[PDB]
């Protein structure tokens, strides 16, 4: 059912269901993408394709507000703020410093 | 942070829900539930450097 | 609300109560409430600290 899933954007969708009032059918997207306008012709993929084609009503997922997605679908107003940042290993060594004294 | 972005419940182009999801997000944010859910998941093991 | 304006370009923070009466755009700056207070005046170890 809807009982298969858990997480942040499932607990968010319960809280949006309690406040506004609706029932919801959580369906996994078939492509596995979110949205990407293929520059060879211009076509959407993933969730943004299934909102333009009206196969969905909501897109409760990490679907980041960008300039290009906003011109084809309508986002809500952010439930989480972020930015792009660098992921890298911690340095597992110690500075020797033989003149530490 | 390189830029500043944000998530959001995507609705189709001209849906009547994006003015009701917007209200129901701003309500959850002042009640402190959007922080209460984030503290439930993003904490996990609170890794120290302890040493 | 009285339609005497068309835009409200100012630090007009998106709240729950204002959004039900006007329509904001989508934020041009992010923030939160935070505490402002003086710095403690510092240390000044004297030269005869030993
Ligand atoms: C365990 C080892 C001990 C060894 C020696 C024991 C003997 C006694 C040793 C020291 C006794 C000193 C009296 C104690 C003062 C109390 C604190 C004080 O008032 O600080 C004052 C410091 O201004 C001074 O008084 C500096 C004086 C130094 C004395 C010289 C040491 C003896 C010399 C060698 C002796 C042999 C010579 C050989 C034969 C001639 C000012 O107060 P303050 O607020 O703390 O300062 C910060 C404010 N400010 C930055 C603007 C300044
Ligand atoms: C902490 O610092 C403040 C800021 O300097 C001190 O208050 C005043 O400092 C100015 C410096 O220009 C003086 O002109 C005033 O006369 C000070 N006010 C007084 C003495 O009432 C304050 O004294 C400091 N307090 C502590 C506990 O260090
Ligand atoms: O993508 S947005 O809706 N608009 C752009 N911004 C601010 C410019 C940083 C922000 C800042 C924080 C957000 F959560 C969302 C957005």
């Amino acid at each position: 059912g809807n009982d298969r899933f858990e997480g942040y954007c499932i607990d968010l969708l319960r809280e949006l269901s309690t406040i506004l009032g609706f029932t919801y059918e959580i369906r996994l997207v078939e492509d596995g993408k979110y949205g990407a306008q293929d520059d060879v012709n211009g076509q959407w993929n993933g969730m943004v394709r299934e909102l333009i084609d009206h196969k969905a009503d909501l897109a409760v997922a990490p679907l980041a507000i960008t300039y290009v997605r906003e011109k084809v679908i309508d986002f809500s107003k952010p439930f989480m703020t972020l930015g792009i940042s660098i992921l890298y290993r911690k340095p597992n060594g110690t500075n020797p410093g033989v003149f530490s004294f | 942070l390189i830029d500043s972005k944000g998530y959001g419940v995507g609705t189709p182009m001209g849906s009547p829900y994006r003015d009701k999801i917007t209200i129901a997000i701003l309500q959850l944010q002042e009640e402190g539930k959007l922080h209460m859910m984030k503290e439930k998941w993003w904490r996990g093991n609170g890794c120290p450097e302890e040493e």
